[PDB]
DNA sequence: TCGATGTATATATCTGACACGTGCCTGGAGACTAGGGAGTAATCCCCTTGGCGGTTAAAACGCGGGGGACAGCGCGTACGTGCGTTTAA
DNA sequence: TTAAACGCACGTACGCGCTGTCCCCCGCGTTTTAACCGCCAAGGGGATTACTCCCTAGTCTCCAGGCACGTGTCAGATATATACATCGA
């Protein structure tokens, strides 16, 4: 047989995914999702497609950035693995 | 109930994006209570504005308003 | 305060030295920049001690300063 | 003193800003009762 | 130049305008625009490519410090990290 | 309340609710603050 | 250019514009003055950028 | 030049105490005047510019608190 | 260490986003009457800068020794790679 | 109807707690520098007022610059054959 190392193919979606642009969450999924949450605020609410796709855009663009934030107060502790800790603190430290 | 929507895999590939090499299997439940928290607080603004219009279609620069008063300020929508 | 004045005064002439020439100073400017300075530094070592027992330590270093600042986005 | 004489002109500065925006936002002549609401609503 | 001048008088930045003020801020916007689009334009012909699109303004703006720090909170819609 | 929103340049035109709310609302969070 | 740049770029003109013009009515009202003039516009300029 | 080194290690100390830290580097001092020097020196280039284009030759404590409030901190008292 | 997997290149073919031309219309430009905010000039007088004498608060330099940080080993059980099942987009 | 998520058992790598050891925070002491109080000099510059003017707001005319609409074509695209780079037992 033939088999690959562990961790050789995570470094190969990282180089993957930081090369493309594409959206990473499901529309449909996400549309169904947007539509359940703005059902708490008022009934027979109504959004256009370009709404939804500004919410989608600001999501994937904040939770990038927030493990990306993560990721170094995790190593911090001269570590590989990242753990709820390392949110709970750079949220935090962010002061949110 | 749709926050089960959320996948696994979607959640994992974000993290990708942010070069994560390894991954606790607590990760994907602490992921869901922060997005529910910050498309709550994003859309009731929006809706705010919205209303403020008294319009009942919610467009694209309500949105805008709502992530500019957070200092979110978005570019590509006008 | 916990600054010297002095010193402060001092210091404080000495970076306006380098904008403009026979600056003036009211009393209270120095004093107030003193109060803004004690403050930033109270702040920041606040939150560099939990940087420190992050990694089960009890002595900070300078690491946990620079983390807490790349951090913060200064 | 001067704490709460500056805490209450700031907040005073923050409120007018916000329904200055709301008037501007619907190129509105005058401010009305529904802006400071919706400002207060937006604020607080 | 009209544009600037009406939409100041429209604005209710200031009760007067002097007849200086949209020139100088009309030559600052557009140093500031050819500055961007210079940038683009070469990152482009670095990817052989011939059509400036969003991903091209993100890697131009992300790598000059001064931008960078001038947008430092701007978020640019499907440019990604 | 009134005069600063006037003289503010925010609109060219007050109504008289407007300035009556936001002292309302000032003088609340005033006392609120105050409090605590 | 693709017309996704064009659409960027006039959110980023119609940002930097309300920056100055905003600083430059802050710095009106500190000095107590009806009017904006190139000083205001190259005082809000040095301050921002 | 030397007027930096005015900043004592009993202050550092003692602000380090009040921040709850029980164990000081001996190497925190140089890490912390920098940090002031960097501070002290955009909020008096603020307070600097406004004062210049008032024509004025006094700095007073309103050119500082403008430069405060620009920073991002609101100081009240002055 | 080389050969099994994966991503990159060079080619023919393709279709719909963009660069260009048109009619026409609403805003910008040129001329005037008007007037008040703003540039200049002058005085009054304060409060900031520069200096002195001196008395102890705080900072300074030793040195003693033991709390803590650090490199190392062992072990146990969590999560990674790949195959098959199966779900709804 | 095909490619997306969901599930399975295997297994090598990581996280975690133990020790041994030497160095450099902390504390007490004697000394010495200059922070601070109070009093003396004196002039650069801030706060208020009046003169009077020349730059900007409001009303009207007329025209050519720029908004909707239509055209058509070539820059970017999947798909193919395959090239060669990288990783492992």
């Amino acid at each position: 047989p033939h088999r690959y190392r562990p961790g050789t193919v995570a470094l190969r979606e990282i180089r993957r995914y930081q090369k493309s642009t594409e959206l990473l969450i499901r529309k449909l999924p996400f549309q169904r999702l947007v539509r359940e949450i703005a059902q708490d605020f008022k009934t027979d609410l109504r959004f256009q497609s370009s709404a939804v796709m500004a919410l989608q855009e600001a999501c994937e663009a904040y939770l990038v950035g927030l493990f990306e934030d993560t990721n170094l107060c995790a190593i911090h502790a001269k570590r590989v693995t990242i753990m709820p800790k390392d949110i709970q603190l750079a949220r935090r430290i962010r002061g949110e | 109930d749709n926050i089960q929507g959320i996948t696994k895999p979607a959640i994992r590939r974000l993290a990708r994006r942010g070069g994560v090499k390894r991954i606790s299997g607590l990760i994907y439940e602490e992921t869901r209570g922060v997005l529910k928290v910050f498309l709550e607080n994003v859309i009731r603004d929006a809706v705010t504005y919205t209303e403020h219009a008294k319009r009942k279609t919610v467009t694209a620069m309500d949105v805008v308003y709502a992530l500019k008063r957070q200092g979110r300020t978005l570019y590509g929508f006008g | 305060l916990l600054i010297r004045k002095l010193p402060f005064q001092r210091l404080v002439r000495e970076i306006a030295q380098d904008f403009k020439t026979d600056l003036r100073f009211q009393s209270s400017a120095v004093m107030a920049l003193q109060e803004a300075c004690e403050a930033y530094l109270v702040g920041l070592f606040e939150d560099t001690n939990l940087c420190a027992i992050h990694a089960k330590r009890v002595t900070i270093m300078p690491k946990d300063i620079q983390l807490a600042r790349r951090i913060r986005g200064e | 003193m001067g704490i709460m004489n500056s805490f209450v002109n700031d907040i005073f500065e923050r409120i007018a800003g916000e329904a200055s925006r709301l008037a501007h936002y619907n190129k509105r002549s005058t401010i009305t009762s529904r802006e400071i609401q919706t400002a207060v609503r937006l604020l607080l | 130049v009209g544009r600037v001048h009406r939409l100041l008088r429209k604005g209710h930045y200031a009760e007067r305008v002097g007849a200086g003020a949209p020139v100088y801020l009309a030559a600052v916007l557009e140093y500031l625009t050819a500055e961007i689009l210079e940038l683009a334009g070469n990152a482009a012909r670095d990817n052989k490519k011939t059509r400036i699109i969003p991903r091209h303004l993100q890697l131009a703006i992300r790598n000059d410090e001064e931008l960078n720090k001038l947008l430092g909170g701007v978020t640019i819609a499907q440019g990604g990290v | 309340v009134h005069r600063l929103l006037r003289k503010g340049h925010y609109a060219e035109r007050v109504g008289a609710g407007a300035p009556v709310y936001l002292a309302a609302v000032l003088e609340y969070l005033t006392a609120e603050i105050l409090e605590l």
